């Protein structure tokens, strides 16, 4: 099947610069256009640039004129993005794609995304708190910055992970998990908590009682 | 810019029913696309040019218009439909977005898994202290959350995030966390997290004490 | 660097002209009764088409006779005979090819034209501005010069089932290697009007830079392409006592049998066009000339002129491509120079179009022609297939 990955988002100071990359595979990469687009935190669909085949032609609109350049590596398969001038507007969820058979201008295949987060605040790494008392558990994350972070335990039908809020500068988030509760601590819960911009993993277990 | 005008924004509804979601553009168009994006993945075409259903989709769903009016269409909602519904155009340069409409689905009104916790043992000894408290597996999604201190509401320190919809079942869950400092935390005994839903009326509270 | 053009031109323009009937023919086709003459006395209508009908023949009723044999003179009579010449001598009609050139051997520019122009050229060489049709037989290369400058005479008195002479034009199978002349048939015919069928194509219209599907026509149902080519014919541009006078060897009034005498000439205006189906087995006829060929390798665009079998496979494929590279002649490499592309969205070359997002490559083009769409036109098609300037865009063209 046809296969989007996109890379290399995190904290960039308002003004500064950063470049993205997106893997292609399971298809002939230099035979289709490629385009980027982003959303924001209020979820608003952007198209942030175009380019052709061979890279011969690219397109923008007005909102990023002059700051942004789309690139394409058809050599080894890849789609880049140069984000100078940056801006807090900019801040979002980039996903590259691609067109189809059909020539509508439609989206047809899209990356999972890579996050660009824009504020001159800088990064910090989480706290890690365990939550103890079927029974319900689970892990506070506090105090950290940028977005993303997450959790991973070990009954994922019954996990729940709650959207970060800026308390004050830093996010805060929690996870909760649902388990036997004969199955605990006979078998030792623990969740997994990283943070790739700060570029740092924690994990806990849960104590009794 | 043509600015494309989803309506309703939200659309709540029981499975069963056929419902229809509007997109409205300023100039005219030759045909719509149309995309779904369940919480924490990129959307997915649903409906290619106004009428074709994209590759994989139910045949439930359909989609119409000309112009200026377009309209996606259910003939049946489930459980798994609970997404996010985006159009789009690419028939005027720049290509353009709708903001959303946010298909809800309705359930028997269930009332949550409520439970306590205190603040971490670590927290403690180089920090503050915050105590949590988590709602799961309810609806309908608004739920009032009182944190009282020896009989004294708090309120401040609290910081509230809902879930997005289950896809499974279409109930929501909430994780109510309130922050205070380690001396603050010691001065006072009473700790409790009482909730407010439309299932009893009289309040499910949710209590400890640290002697 | 890449800008786009604002100015809407064609690049078929050259190429359609001589499926502009109106102007390149200038006459009816079916029935072809365009210039007045003078006959004795009275004014009379004959054939004035300045192109060939290939095809055309009169279906006398009632008769095994063929219009191409001689008129009915003085004892033959019910006027059973035909449409061309008396058979006198045979030094001005019937003309094998042979005795053309042997006639005309000494003259330059006669021998220099072609086997259609020479019958015709000498066909309107006998003596007022009236001059007899003609029709060459390929086949047998011989030259009949017609008598009877009439065409249709199908009326409501004298020819339902019941010696008067009935008769109208068809294009049956007995015909196809004939080509019906008037005295006007241009001997540059073969570089300015329509012959062969287009194979790999239908008729449509220019709407800013791709050529569209014309919205209003006839659907009917034709088997093969003759069946499609007769119905068009049969619907084409139409511009629509003698016993007595016939038997007693008349030159002036059976030189004017059954002609109309006050301007109902179509001047080349009908249902000229077809687009025939191969696979669905349905002919399209349609009353606006096209600006445009669409290449659609299950299509072939037919006129009432045309032949009914002849078909040019060879679509012109390259004319997107030489008028986008030749309208990059501001040069008189891109380093110094920006380029200002023409508004033209389709072509065999994707990387020459220079579309906003993917184009469609069309599955049923033998070209292998890329069309893009996300695109604002600045046109349509309005009612009666007009293509018009959007009202957004009136006011700059």
């Amino acid at each position: 099947e046809v296969q989007l990955v996109e890379s290399g988002g995190g904290l960039v100071k308002p003004g500064g610069s950063l470049k993205l990359s997106c893997a292609a595979s399971g298809f002939t990469f230099s035979d289709y256009y490629m385009y980027w687009v982003r959303q924001t935190p209020e979820k608003r669909l952007e198209w942030v640039a175009t380019i052709n085949d061979g890279g011969t032609y690219t397109y923008y609109p007005d909102s990023v004129k002059g700051r942004f350049t789309i690139s394409r590596d058809n050599a080894k398969n890849n789609l880049y993005l140069q984000m100078s001038s940056l801006k807090s507007e900019d801040t979002a969820m980039y996903f590259c794609a691609r067109g189809s058979q059909l020539g509508r201008g439609e989206f047809a295949y899209w990356g999972q995304g890579t996050l660009v987060t824009v504020s001159a605040a800088k990064t910090t790494p989480p706290s890690v708190y365990p939550l103890a008392p079927s029974v319900t558990l689970g892990c506070l994350v506090k105090g950290y910055f940028p977005e993303s972070v997450t959790v991973t335990w070990n009954l994922s039908s019954s996990v729940h992970t709650f959207p970060a809020l800026l308390q004050s500068g830093l996010y805060t988030m929690s996870s909760s998990v649902t388990v036997p509760s004969s199955t605990w601590p006979s078998q030792t819960v623990t969740c997994s908590v990283a943070h790739p911009a700060s570029s740092t993993t924690v994990d806990k277990k849960l104590e009794p009682s | 810019q043509i600015v494309l005008s989803q309506s309703p924004a939200i659309l709540s509804a029981s499975p069963g029913e056929k419902v229809t979601m509007t997109c409205r553009a300023s100039s005219s168009v030759s045909y719509m696309h149309w995309y779904q994006q369940k919480p924490g993945s990129s959307p997915k075409p649903w409906i290619y040019a106004t009428f074709n259903l994209a590759s994989g989709v139910p045949a439930r769903f359909s989609g119409s218009g000309s112009g200026t009016s377009y309209s996606l269409t259910i003939s049946r909602v489930e459980a798994e439909d609970a997404a996010t519904y985006y159009c789009q155009q690419w028939s005027s340069n720049p290509p353009t977005f709708g903001a959303g409409t946010k298909l809800e689905l309705k359930r028997a009104d269930a009332a949550p898994t409520v439970s306590i916790f205190p603040p971490s043992s670590e927290q403690l000894t180089s920090g503050g202290a915050s105590v949590v408290c988590f709602l799961n597996n309810f609806y309908p999604k608004d739920i009032n959350v009182k944190w009282k201190i020896d009989g004294s509401e708090r309120q401040n320190g609290v910081l509230n995030s809902w879930t997005d919809q289950d896809s499974k079942d279409s109930t929501y869950s909430m994780s109510s966390t309130l922050t205070l400092t380690k001396d603050e935390y010691e001065r006072h005994n009473s700790y409790t997290c009482e909730a407010t839903h439309k299932t009893s009326t009289s309040p499910i509270v949710k209590s400890f004490n640290r002697n | 660097t890449v800008e786009r053009s604002t100015r809407m031109g064609n690049p078929w323009k050259a190429f359609m002209e001589k499926y502009d009937i109106e102007r390149t023919h200038s006459s009816g086709v079916r029935v072809d009764l365009g210039e007045d003459a003078e006959v004795e006395n009275a004014k009379y209508r004959i054939p004035a088409g300045r192109c060939p009908v290939f095809g055309k023949g009169i279906v006398i009723e009632n008769s095994d006779v063929s219009f191409l044999r001689p008129v009915a003179t003085g004892d033959q009579k019910l006027k059973d005979g035909g449409f061309a010449f008396p058979n006198a001598n045979d030094h001005i009609s019937p003309m094998t090819l042979a005795n053309l050139k042997e006639r005309y051997k000494d003259n330059v520019e006669m021998m220099k034209l072609n086997d259609i122009a020479l019958c015709r050229t000498h066909a309107a060489s006998f003596v007022s501005n009236y001059r007899h049709p003609a029709v060459y037989d390929e086949k047998e290369k011989t030259c009949h010069m017609l008598y009877l400058s009439a065409q249709e005479n199908m009326g409501p008195r004298y020819c339902s089932p019941d010696a008067v002479f009935c008769f109208k034009p068809d294009k049956d199978e007995s015909f196809e290697n004939l080509v019906y002349l008037s005295k006007n048939v241009r001997n540059d015919w073969d570089k300015k009007c329509p012959r062969k069928n287009l194979g790999n194509a239908k008729f449509g219209l220019w709407v800013d830079g791709n050529c569209e599907e014309i919205p209003y026509v006839k659907e009917v149902e034709a088997e093969d392409l003759r069946e499609c080519n007769r119905i068009v014919f049969g619907a084409s541009a139409s511009d629509q006592k003698i016993q007595q006078g016939f038997r007693q060897n008349n030159r002036e009034m059976i030189k004017s049998a059954f002609l109309p005498v006050d301007n109902f000439k179509s001047k080349g205006r009908g249902f000229n066009w077809a687009n025939f189906d191969s696979v669905k087995k349905k002919c399209y006829i349609f009353n606006t000339k096209p600006t445009c060929l669409i290449n659609d390798k299950n299509f072939i665009a037919t006129t009432a002129l045309s032949h009914p079998q002849e078909v040019d496979l060879e679509f012109p494929c390259s004319i997107y491509k030489d008028e986008i590279e030749r309208e990059i002649k501001k040069q008189s490499s891109v380093d110094g120079e920006r380029i200002v592309l023409p508004r033209i969205f389709i072509s065999n070359d994707k990387e020459s179009i220079k579309c906003p997002c993917e184009p469609e490559r069309i599955s049923q083009s033998t070209c292998n022609f890329y069309v893009c769409n996300c695109v604002e036109k600045r046109a349509e098609i309005k009612e009666n297939n007009q293509v018009v300037i959007k009202e957004e865009f009136r006011n700059y063209y």
